[PDB]
């Protein structure tokens, strides 16, 4: 509900801040609180009481407020600080909390790691089930901007492809996966099945082939 | 030279009645013609002397006690009177020898919305002895609970502000009062009138 | 210290959804319990909380379908909702809340907080009040105080979140298949194809394997069923020597199955 910006960006080691605009009955009271959502993890409690750091919080962060707008301030940006950030406070009752629209942080300047691709053919057991699923897995790349194509015997393939959207790893790089679902009468018929990955203009691919 | 009746009566400012000011008059010529003529006075009562027969009377020492009260309480500035002012602020003895002179000061001592700067003693543990001045802010014990110097419920600040707002009726408008006490001690007379 | 959520992973539309939450390291007379939710792609929505006293507060626009209950002999708080729809498919979090209402005693511009002696006060009893203008005194007229309310609220700790899918479909179990294989490394894997709904647990040798196990997010096959992969980086010479088995646990279907990644 609270009018946060959709997104924000800074640079490693630099300063950046988010704004949270509400009304007089919710933010004007003060006692605003900020939280950090690192995906795949339960959120952190960043700030509580306009500026007070929660137990175990690093001092890289600090809160601020002027009238009906709160500000979350950080400098010395880390890679582990890439996340969503949500402001919130009570409105007209201590037991009615409201959050903001959420703002996504982009920590610019990290190493543009090239992707690492692994490709698995359909397993023999899966073929015994008269199903085929080629598995293309992608690890260790940044930014989370990637495009995947499949080629049957060097020709492009459209049907049967489902692709994830990237996700964080432990080291704040990205990882994703792609699946090409085939009938075994198709897989047995071709000689090359190639997974090609486009990352920031670079191309990395792998290729499997049927055997007996 | 002349006695400073001007310095008192015509003073630009006065004291709160609980802390009434006393000026000592000695070695001068008390000429009252200014007062006989200054018909702006609302009250001019003399005790122990004829009010007209002043300029031919000598006294050893005179005391000019000046303060501010409200209209209804001017009556209390007299021997053998009772009330808040006469009992807790300014008491005159029964054998009083002197004059009580008072005049309205509404133009000077009344701020619109109330002048809350002149004080009077509301609570006191005993009545004042003649010519005594109590200036204590000792917390008064109004209730049965002892106060031990801490203000609270049934534990009150013993002084209170006059609500001197201009639009009041005359009886509640501020009055400036000067009480001249004459002492005819067994010593040389140092204050005489232009007569005698 | 920690919180632990529990409840259904699937619920049919229009049914009632019931979740519960337990505490560890603390119990239900020390903090207040709140319930938050997030439908991915949407922001966080407050649902309601129940405090140490035992009364409840809710989200006004959502209270029409809500209920919170409590039982502190089990260290349990229960959340529930009726007429569940698919907008509500979301992660539901059990939260440690800190909250308290607080007053402010303000006087109008032309007045101040004091005792009859004029000294500043800052209370609301023993003969102190808002007094007028230049005054010190006991009978000096008083006047109406102005009271402002501020509301504190913040979550000091979070649970791990409980994922709820709202769908008119069965809890189909997964078909789990092994994925056999310049640096000396090799790739093992387990493909966990069509199933429904999320989540899925993937351990390797019942947790013995840790460093190397890159488990991947699932996809949504156009069929409407999920499927994922879990890959392990191992040393190439340990193959055959070390039998590698993936333990896949899909609980909504009550099926845990293990597979060798055979050479
Ligand atoms: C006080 O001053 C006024 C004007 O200056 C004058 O009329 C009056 O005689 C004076 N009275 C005394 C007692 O000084």
């Amino acid at each position: 509900v609270l009018n946060q910006p959709s997104s924000v960006s800074g640079s490693l080691g630099q300063r950046v801040s988010i704004t949270c605009s509400g009304s007089s009955s919710n933010v004007g009271n003060g006692y605003v609180s900020w939280y950090q959502l690192i995906p795949g993890s339960a959120p952190r409690t960043l700030i509580y009481g306009d500026t007070s750091r929660a137990s175990g919080v690093p001092d890289r962060f600090s809160g601020s407020r002027s009238g009906n707008t709160a500000t979350l301030t950080i400098s010395s940006l880390q890679a582990e600080d890439e996340a969503d950030y949500f402001c919130a406070s009570a409105e007209d009752s201590s037991s009615n909390a409201v959050f903001g629209s959420g703002t996504t942080l982009t920590v610019l300047g990290q190493p543009k790691a090239a992707p690492s691709v692994t490709l698995f053919p359909p397993s023999s057991e899966e073929l015994q089930a008269n199903k085929a699923t080629l598995v293309c897995l992608i690890s260790d790349f940044y930014p989370g901007a990637v495009t995947v194509a499949w080629k049957a015997d060097s020709s492009p393939v459209k049907a049967g492809v489902e692709t994830t959207t990237p996700s964080k790893q432990s080291n704040n790089k990205y990882a994703a996966s792609s699946y090409l679902s085939l009938t075994p009468e198709q897989w047995k018929s071709h000689r090359s099945y190639s997974c090609q990955v486009t990352h920031e203009g670079s191309t990395v691919e792998k290729t499997v082939a049927p055997t007996e | 030279n002349l006695c400073p009746f001007g310095e008192v009566f015509n003073a630009t400012r006065f004291a709160s009645v609980y802390a009434w000011n006393r000026k000592r008059i000695s070695n001068c010529v008390a000429d009252y013609s200014v007062l006989y003529n200054s018909a702006s006075f609302s009250t001019f009562k003399c005790y122990g002397v004829s009010p007209t027969k002043l300029n031919d009377l000598c006294f050893t020492n005179v005391y000019a006690d000046s303060f501010v009260i409200r209209g209804d309480e001017v009556r209390q500035i007299a021997p053998g009177q009772t009330g808040k002012i006469a009992d807790y602020n300014y008491k005159l003895p029964d054998d009083f020898t002197g004059c009580v002179i008072a005049w309205n000061s509404n133009n000077l001592d009344s701020k619109v919305g109330g002048n809350y700067n002149y004080l009077y003693r509301l609570f006191r543990k005993s009545n004042l002895k003649p010519f005594e001045r109590d200036i204590s802010t000792e917390i008064y014990q109004a209730g049965s609970t002892p106060c031990n110097g801490v203000e609270g419920f049934n534990c009150y600040f013993p002084l209170q502000s006059y609500g001197f707002q201009p639009t009041n009726g005359v009886g509640y408008q501020p009055y400036r009062v000067v009480v001249l006490s004459f002492e005819l001690l067994h010593a040389p007379a140092t204050v005489c009138g232009p007569h005698h | 210290v920690q919180l632990r959520e529990s409840g259904p992973s699937l619920v049919k539309p229009s049914q009632t959804l019931s979740l519960t939450c337990t505490a560890s390291g603390f119990s239900l007379s020390d903090k207040a319990v709140g319930w938050v939710r997030q439908a991915p792609g949407k922001a966080l929505e407050w649902l309601g909380s129940i405090d140490t006293g035992g009364n409840t507060g809710y989200n006004p626009g959502l209270k029409s379908r809500l209920s919170i209950t409590k039982d502190n002999s089990k260290s349990q708080v229960s959340l529930s909702v009726s007429s569940v729809t698919t907008e509500d498919s979301a992660t539901y979090y059990c939260t440690t809340v800190h909250q308290r209402t607080s007053e402010k005693r303000s006087c109008p511009g032309g007045s101040s907080r004091r005792y009859p002696s004029g000294a500043s006060c800052d209370v609301s009893g023993g003969a102190c009040a808002c007094y007028v203008s230049n005054c010190r005194g006991v009978l000096c007229p008083t006047l109406n105080e102005i009271v402002a309310y501020t509301y504190e609220w913040h979550v000091d700790a979070w649970g791990q979140g409980l994922l709820v899918t709202v769908s008119s479909a069965s809890t189909k179990g997964p078909s789990v298949f092994p994925l056999a294989p310049s640096g000396g490394t090799a790739a093992l894997g387990c493909l966990v194809k069509d199933y429904f709904p999320e989540p899925v647990t993937v351990s390797w040798n019942s947790g013995a394997l840790t460093s190397g196990v890159h488990t991947f997010p699932a996809v949504l096959q156009s069929s409407g069923l999920y499927s994922l992969s879990s890959v392990v980086t191992v040393p190439s010479s340990s193959l055959g020597t070390q039998t590698y088995i993936c333990n896949v646990n899909h609980k909504p279907s009550n099926t845990k199955v293990d597979k060798k990644v055979e050479p």
